[PDB]
């Protein structure tokens, strides 16, 4: 969309209605007359447009009103309220922009931010943008967290996030203009190659793919149309549902062969009865003919009873000869039906062993996308974020995704090698207690009005805890932490001296010999300018290949590549890197997924701040002190980079409203 | 509102493949063995019918009699009268048959003769005698 009104789309806002957010900040406008609503909607969309049309410089309130023109530039408090709502909640002036109004001389309030991943960094910049004192505590020796980039010489390869899923409404679009990143489209053509080493024929690659998509849609039918969502008091997963749908297609194949061959018998026995009437009729014509010969033998002139006997037997014999002929057309008709029916048999199998193997690759691809075995995904809810998918081509970053965070970290107080170990929040403030990663003896104490936790969901899940909360987190939050899923997904970077693959194909598959190993190195990426091939490990394979040395892993990759490209066409790689995200103690997984028995409501639970009890009994209810951000706190855009960033912007607006006040609700 | 084309799912079947851990594998061997059951029932009635097919070798060809083409006449010879009273005794009211025996009386003047010569050939008593047989 375009106009002021692609501004609303590119900001993930309806252009022609107010959101629950805005109803909360502008309750006068939403309960007001429809015409003031349309005024506000235009003012919002127009300011969003001005920011989007140039996101490398701050959009001040009075640069804004300079460009809104009448009747819309008449109410200057409505324009000042709108601009301030947007600025506060990160819809404008977020990311890396040039600042017109330089910072307040003196800060207000102090926030500690656990983790300097993208969600951490994006809040930290917004808070420091708002006047606060901000400090980030980061266990690793580098920023970006699960945006990890490998760099040796000229080889560059993301071990973490790698793809931008479409710029249609993606906040990373704004960041792309702000920070130069070489965004290069991904050609979606993916040739599959079986374990033998040779391509799937287009006849099959298209059969199975269509069958995969039809099987998926079939589970959706089971879920939303037959309420197949519980089995034995436990919630149904996507994997169980796919397996039930597969079994019922196998059942229907056998049901078809049954009633087909049961039509051959119903007609093969209708034949049996017709031959039995034709033996017994031929034996009766054998015997009448004898009687007619004998009666014909009595030579004439005879008396009339003996003439009757010749006439009679002749009529009787032609009557049975007529009857035997009519049972001969009928024998013919049935003899052709059986030739027809037997030459038109139905399908012998639902899927052959070669077919199911290629279908497993499409399941490995899906375990790859959701970073978890299909047996763990909730059937009802695993795709609940699909309605908010961005538009356009999925892209990669030729210079490494690390450039985004590293760019956001500029200007910010970041303590690296600082591992938070305990979080203390009380009615009067908070202290975070961290240690030094190099030597765990060197202990640090940080005091603050608020803590922003962006600990990955797998760190929060860790038992025994890597981080202790004092007082402990309430059960409504720890229960969300157990119910949610934290998946796993690993990469093998293969660094070669020369390109030996098809340069015009960005990616190509490898079909597994078994279901159990469908994700073991089932896919290869070629996106870098240089000779670098990435191999993915998805599904149940991902957590098992972390108990196997790099050399054995690189070995299997070479073998697979040798079969696909020929044993002499693939040299030993110059440099190799194998990721282990479940092992990584600052991640303990790759990203979240909607587990069976979870829902999208658990992601809202993860986002709610925590408010401690009063220090003195009878004291008034305190302010919230512990806030949460990260990919597992944004229900509509989880498990991604854009969703981390968006949640950082969310909490920064929420912390500022709590500690700096929101003067745009009047 | 309806499942994808080429996909079969019924609320009925789905319960049956989920009643227990192997109720899936059960229902699919019940139909594997029902399918063998019917296949050997075919190759068995296909071998019965190959034998019955053989007994009918050469058909009924040595036994056919050439048809006689005879123009249909109107006057009733004493011979044709006596053939008729005997066909009545044998065929009751199967006019077609009776007309085929006599050979040159068609089916209507069979009807006419049940009536004109009903008195003199005692046709009533004849039919009763045929009736008890």
């Amino acid at each position: 969309p375009s106009g002021v009104e692609g501004a609303a789309f590119q900001s993930r806002l309806p252009h022609d209605r107010m959101t629950s957010q805005e109803a909360a900040c502008f309750p006068d406008i939403i309960s007001g007359p429809q015409q003031t609503q349309k005024v506000f909607l235009f003012i919002r969309n127009r300011t969003l447009q001005l920011w989007l049309d140039n996101p490398k410089i701050q959009l001040t309130f009075e640069a804004t009103l300079q460009q809104l023109e009448a009747p819309y530039n008449s109410d200057t408090v409505l324009v000042h309220r709108v601009h301030s709502y947007l600025e506060r909640h990160g819809l404008i002036n977020f990311g890396i922009y040039k600042r017109i109004k330089p910072l307040p001389t003196k800060k207000t309030g102090k926030v500690i931010i656990i983790g300097s991943g993208v969600s951490g960094l994006a809040a930290a910049r917004q808070l420091q943008s708002f006047g606060m004192d901000v400090t980030l505590l980061e266990a690793r020796d580098r920023v970006g967290g699960r945006v990890a980039t490998f760099r040796k010489g000229n080889y560059v390869a993301d071990l973490g996030a790698m793809v931008v899923t479409g710029l249609g409404g993606n906040p990373m679009a704004v960041v792309s203009k702000q920070v130069n990143m070489e965004l290069a489209k991904i050609k979606q053509k993916c040739p599959l190659y079986e374990a033998n080493g040779q391509a799937v024929p287009k006849e099959k690659d298209e059969m199975v793919e269509q069958e995969f998509n039809r099987l998926l849609e079939a589970t959706s039918y089971l879920s939303h149309q037959l309420d197949f969502n519980v089995l034995n008091n436990k919630p149904v997963s996507l994997g169980q549902a796919l397996e039930v749908v597969i079994q019922l297609q196998e059942k229907h194949v056998k049901d078809e062969q049954i009633e087909h061959w049961k039509k051959i018998v119903k007609t093969q026995e209708e034949l049996k009865e017709l031959l039995n009437k034709m033996v017994n009729l031929k034996e009766k014509i054998k015997e009448l003919h004898q009687q007619y010969k004998e009666a014909s033998e009595v030579k004439p002139p005879r008396d009339i009873t003996a003439e009757f006997l010749v006439k009679s037997k002749h009529r009787d014999l032609t009557a049975l000869c007529k009857e035997y002929d009519e049972l001969a057309e009928t024998q013919g008709k049935l003899e052709e039906k059986l030739q027809e029916l037997e030459a038109n048999p139905p399908s012998d199998v639902y899927l052959s062993s070669r077919d199911r193997q290629i279908l497993d690759w499409h399941f490995a691809n899906l375990e790859f996308a959701n970073a978890t075995p299909l047996s763990t995904l909730s059937l009802k809810h695993w795709d609940q974020d699909d309605d908010f998918e961005f538009t356009g081509s999925h892209l990669t970053v030729r210079n490494g995704y690390s450039c985004v965070p590293v760019a956001l970290a500029e200007g910010l107080d970041i303590k690296l090698n600082t591992a938070v170990r305990q979080v203390r929040y009380t009615a009067s403030g908070c202290e975070v207690i961290a240690v030094n990663t190099r030597s765990t003896s060197q202990t640090f104490i940080y005091k603050c009005d608020a803590v922003l936790c962006t600990l990955p969901l797998g760190v929060l899940k860790q038992q025994p805890p890597a981080v202790q909360f004092v007082p402990p987190l309430p059960e409504w939050k720890t229960s969300a932490v157990q119910r949610m899923g934290f998946g796993n997904l690993n990469k093998v970077v293969l660094c070669f001296d020369r390109v030996f693959w098809d340069p015009s194909v960005n990616l190509f598959g490898h079909v597994g010999s078994t279901t159990a190993s469908r994700g073991e190195l089932f896919l290869f990426w070629n996106l870098y300018k240089a000779p670098i091939l990435l191999a993915l490990v998805a599904g149940e394979a991902a957590g098992i290949m972390e108990n196997i040395s790099d050399d054995v892993i690189v070995g299997r990759c070479l073998a697979i590549l040798k079969g696909i490209f020929g044993s002499s066409a693939v040299p030993q790689p110059k440099e190799t890197v194998v990721s282990r995200w479940r092992a990584d103690p600052w991640a303990r997984g790759s990203y979240s997924y909607v587990a069976a028995g979870s829902s999208g409501n658990d992601y809202d639970l993860m986002a709610q701040p925590i408010t401690p009890g009063p220090s003195i009994p009878g004291a008034p209810q305190p302010i919230p002190r512990l806030f949460f951000a990260g990919e597992h706190t944004i229900r509509n855009y989880p498990a991604t980079v854009h969703g981390a960033l968006l949640s950082g912007l969310r909490e920064a607006g929420r912390i500022a409203d709590q500690f700096l006040g929101a003067m745009y609700t009047l | 509102r309806k499942p994808p084309k080429g996909m079969f799912l019924s609320q009925e079947d789905v319960e049956a493949v989920s009643a227990n851990a192997t109720a899936a594998t059960t229902v699919l061997r019940q139909l594997d063995m029902e399918l063998v059951s019917v296949k050997r029932q075919i190759q068995n009635i296909k071998q019965t019918n190959s034998a019955l097919k053989e007994k009918l070798d050469g058909g009924i060809e040595p036994y056919r009699l050439p048809e006689v083409i005879q123009k249909c006449n109107a006057r009733w010879t004493t011979e044709e009268q006596l053939l008729a009273v005997q066909a009545i005794r044998k065929y009751g009211r199967d006019f077609q048959a009776i007309s085929d025996v006599i050979g040159n009386k068609s089916v209507v003047q069979v009807k006419n003769f049940f009536v004109n010569y009903r008195r003199r050939f005692n046709i009533d008593e004849v039919l009763q005698e045929w009736e008890a047989e």
